[PDB]
């Protein structure tokens, strides 16, 4: 609809497409099976955000109902977008930067914004896998290292911050991270973490070495395994003590939370991360298929499994939170029992849980001034089920504490950390496909130097930039970039893909070309959401961002062991030079989409 | 022994051997 000239003789033509696949068998890779393509697309949508990000948002935002919100927004943003992304790579036969430079070559910023976004997400997601395989190496020993406090020098008492905090909370901040008190104070490289980082990048270079003919078998294993383990964790989780008391708590509807501008944003920004939209990897994976492959049936099957898995991991996660909260309620209520037995001389099995409150008043009516020194607790469930931990603590200080109280402790910890590893790995494959393929269409290296050499300089180049998160303050740097980065770029890049296919390429040329592949020109549901609904629905997510950014009082959490009233929380209000980092990681992937479009329109004219 | 160092050890071994068996199969495809 927008007047771009010369669209033909820049893209392949429709009558020429039946001859192009019997010559792109050379000089272009190809899938072996159809299941090799669906398993590497499920692994790119499902990873590490269904574990510690979705089940918190499913409950904290009026769970049981948030399902509703998350659903609608899905079959509205997600479906339409994913479909249009699968059908644009199969037709134009290029990667991510080659598709948007084929249609109006003055655009070209959507390819460079997808490469900068895939570089920054895959930079810090390879440090989370670095932390995960550190907890995997510290398995294979029956007293796990996060099970008991160490002794200090004289072997008479514990270490001081292991006694005020928890031993698990001590293994993360002092024996894994060696964290500092601020983001300003940084130290050395912390060798162990560095070795682990090396291992992670090395394991990543072995799987994605020769492009797509290695990540095939890789995807197979790294895509099934995760599922089987997740299952095994369901029939163990639903048996322990306190599951079905953490499943009910997840699915309690609170309809007041639906009328909130902050609910529909993170429900909207999870859909763009429950899938892998606006990343540039799903277009490069779809471009290897046959020309008559059904891409309408693939986008429904991929989105049904992604909507079913996000509920399925939340059942497994909140079964373990329900077991940990029932255990902490019983090891609290047995100490309120133990106080009066040690003060009023009663038999052992005397004064259980059924008779606590009536035996409170039998003692104070027997003899006063002996109840006044008694310290009791006000501990109760829905206060042990209601901690707001999120993002890394749901696996390193919450899930791994409930594993130590199970029967076979060093076996449920090996099975738990190899699964997370697998998830991370599949996501990594995705992001790597995202940064290598646009770096070949730019031709930064000569057409010598085969596929082993370009991937080796990406895995070694992103390794040296990953030294930031190995410092003492390296966990404050990783909690900074994540959110911001992701969110902003994702939304913005996602809007201009829906715009430049419908109004620059033309939705009438699109329909014809699609029909040429499958038959049966798409329904009234596809024509409505492509044209009016999903571009409008992606603007109110972009409008709600600058509503919740201007009033949330941007802060961050520190540890600070030498601090009065220590183990509660802390928020100490980021320094003024950190806005340089926020502008850099969130702004310049957003600004290369207009920035190249202004440069190309003034170089010619 | 510092038991996490031997697991890491064994894993690194395999990783490296694999990368090598991977860069020499790619020279037997010319
Ligand atoms: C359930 C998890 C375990 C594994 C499940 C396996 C998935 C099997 C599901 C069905 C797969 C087989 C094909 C399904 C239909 C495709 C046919 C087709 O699309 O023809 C074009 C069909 C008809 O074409 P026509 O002939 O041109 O009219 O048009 C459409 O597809 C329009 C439908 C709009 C898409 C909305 C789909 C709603 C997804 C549900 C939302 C997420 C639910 C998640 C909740 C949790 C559940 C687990
Ligand atoms: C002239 C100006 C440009 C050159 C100046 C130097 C450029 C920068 C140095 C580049 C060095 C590498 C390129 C060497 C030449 C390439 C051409 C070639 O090899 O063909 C001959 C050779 C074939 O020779 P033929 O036997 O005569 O056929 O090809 C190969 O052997 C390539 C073998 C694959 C090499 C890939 C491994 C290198 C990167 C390793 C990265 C490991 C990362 C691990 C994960 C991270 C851990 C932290
Ligand atoms: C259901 O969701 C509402 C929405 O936030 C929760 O509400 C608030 O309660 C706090 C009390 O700490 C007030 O300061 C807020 O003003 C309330 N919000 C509104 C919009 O009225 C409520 O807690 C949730 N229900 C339950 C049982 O937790
Ligand atoms: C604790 O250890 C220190 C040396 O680290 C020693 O001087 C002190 O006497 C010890 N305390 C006790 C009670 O033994
Ligand atoms: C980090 O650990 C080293 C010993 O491994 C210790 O000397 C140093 O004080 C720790 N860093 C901080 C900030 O406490
Ligand atoms: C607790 O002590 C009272 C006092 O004699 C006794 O009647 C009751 O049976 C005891 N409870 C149990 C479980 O033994
Ligand atoms: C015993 O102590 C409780 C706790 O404050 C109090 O509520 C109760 O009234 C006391 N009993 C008497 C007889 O005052």
């Amino acid at each position: 609809v927008l007047p771009n000239p010369g669209l033909d003789a820049r893209i392949p033509s429709l009558a020429e497409l039946e001859t192009i696949e019997q010559e792109e068998a050379s000089s272009r890779p190809k899938w072996d099976n159809k299941a090799q393509y669906m398993l590497t697309c499920l692994g790119f949508c499902v990873g590490l955000g269904n574990v510690w990000r979705f089940p918190y948002l499913c409950q904290s935002h009026g769970g049981g109902a948030f399902m509703i919100p998350f659903l609608i927004l899905l079959v509205l943003e997600g479906i339409p977008l994913l479909y249009l992304e699968f059908a644009i790579g199969q037709r134009l036969r290029r990667g991510s930067l080659g598709v948007w430079s084929s249609i109006h070559p003055a655009l070209k910023g959507l390819g460079l914004a997808s490469m900068l976004t895939s570089f920054m997400v895959g930079l810090y997601y390879n440090t989370i896998i670095s932390w995960i395989m550190w907890y995997l190496f510290n398995s294979f020993q029956e007293p796990l290292p996060w099970s008991d406090c160490p002794l200090n020098e004289n072997q008479t008492g514990y270490v001081d911050e292991c006694a005020r905090s928890s031993p698990v909370d001590y293994f993360w901040y002092r024996e894994t991270l060696n964290i500092s008190t601020s983001i300003s104070d940084s130290g050395s490289i912390q060798w162990w973490m560095l070795l682990c980082l090396a291992c992670a990048w090395s394991v990543l270079y072995m799987c994605t070495i020769r492009g797509i003919e290695t990540t095939g078998k890789a995807v197979y294993i790294t895509s099934t395994l995760p599922y089987v383990v997740l299952t095994i964790f369901l029939i163990r989780g639903l048996t322990l003590k306190g599951a079905t008391n953490g499943i009910v708590f997840l699915f309690t509807p609170n309809v007041t939370e639906l009328a909130q501008p902050d609910t529909w944003l993170d429900a909207g920004a999870q859909v763009f991360f429950s899938f892998s939209l606006a990343f540039g990897g799903l277009i490069s994976f779809s471009s290897y298929n046959s020309v008559h492959n059904n891409c309408e049936k693939d986008s429904v099957i991929v989105s049904i499994i992604n909507g079913f898995t996000s509920v399925y991991v939340a059942i497994v996660v909140y079964s373990v939170i329900g077991f940990r909260a029932t255990q902490r309620y019983d090891d609290c209520f047995s100490t309120n029992i133990l106080t009066l037995i040690n003060g009023f001389d009663l038999p052992e099995g005397n004064v259980t849980q059924e008779n606590f409150v009536d035996m409170q008043q039998r003692c104070n009516a027997s003899d006063p001034a002996a109840y006044a020194q008694l310290v009791f607790q006000t501990c109760d469930i829905n206060a042990f089920l209601s901690e707001a931990v999120e993002g890394t603590g749901l696996a390193f200080i919450v899930f791994t504490e409930a594993i130590t109280k199970m029967p076979l402790s060093p076996l449920w910890s090996v099975l738990f950390f190899i699964m997370l590893f697998c998830l991370g790995l599949s996501s990594m494959f995705g992001n790597m496909e995202g940064v290598v393929v646009p770096l070949q269409d730019l031709r930064v290296i000569p057409p010598k130097w085969p596929k082993e050499v370009l991937t080796g300089l990406i895995c070694l180049g992103t390794f040296l930039i990953g030294f930031i998160f190995t410092l003492n303050s390296g966990q404050y740097w990783l909690s900074l970039l994540d959110s911001y980065a992701g969110s902003i770029p994702l939304l913005i890049i996602a809007f201009c893909e829906m715009f430049s296919v419908v109004y620059v390429y033309g939705v009438d040329r699109f329909n014809k070309d699609i029909e040429f592949m499958i038959g049966h020109k798409p329904n009234i549901f596809w024509q409505v959401t492509w044209r009016v609904v999903s571009p409008l629905l992606m603007l109110i997510i972009f409008l709600f961002f600058f509503v919740v950014e201007v009033s949330q009082e941007l802060t961050y959490s520190i540890w600070d062991p030498g601090y009065e009233e220590f183990p509660k929380s802390q928020k100490i209000s980021y320094p003024n030079w950190v806005y340089v980092v926020v502008v850099i990681v969130a702004g310049v992937p957003s600004l290369t989409i207009p920035g190249y479009a202004i440069y190309k329109l003034i170089r010619n004219h | 022994v510092s038991i996490w160092l031997i697991v890491f050890g064994v894993v690194m071994g395999v990783i490296v051997v694999g990368i090598v068996i991977l860069i020499f199969t790619g020279i037997r495809d010319r």
